[PDB]
């Protein structure tokens, strides 16, 4: 019942599926993560 | 009894499907507009 190891889903794509697939191992494969969106810089206010 | 004299070679087509087009849904980005308040009400239903 105690807590033998952790990982971190956003460190590298490794962690990403193995959080994807809930298994500390994973086997050969390609599999499908989270889609990248590139965030907006800054904010731009148009008015009258 | 009717046998015949001579014969005709004939090809015809027969058009089969074997696949179709692939298909993708980023289920988050679809439902939300990569919003946050939006994901984090989505997350509450599950694993759909």
């Amino acid at each position: 019942g105690t807590i033998t190891d952790a990982v971190d889903c956003a460190l590298d794509p490794l962690s990403e599926t193995k959080c994807t697939l809930k298994s500390f191992t994973v086997e050969k494969g390609i599999y499908q993560t989270s889609n990248f969106r590139v965030q907006p810089t800054e904010s731009i206010v148009r008015f009258p | 009894i009717a046998i015949p004299t001579n014969f005709t070679i004939s090809v015809t087509t027969e058009i089969l499907p074997v696949s179709m087009t692939k298909t993708s849904v980023d289920c988050t980005m679809y439902i939300c507009g990569d919003s946050t308040e939006c994901s984090n009400l989505l997350l509450q239903y599950g694993s759909f």
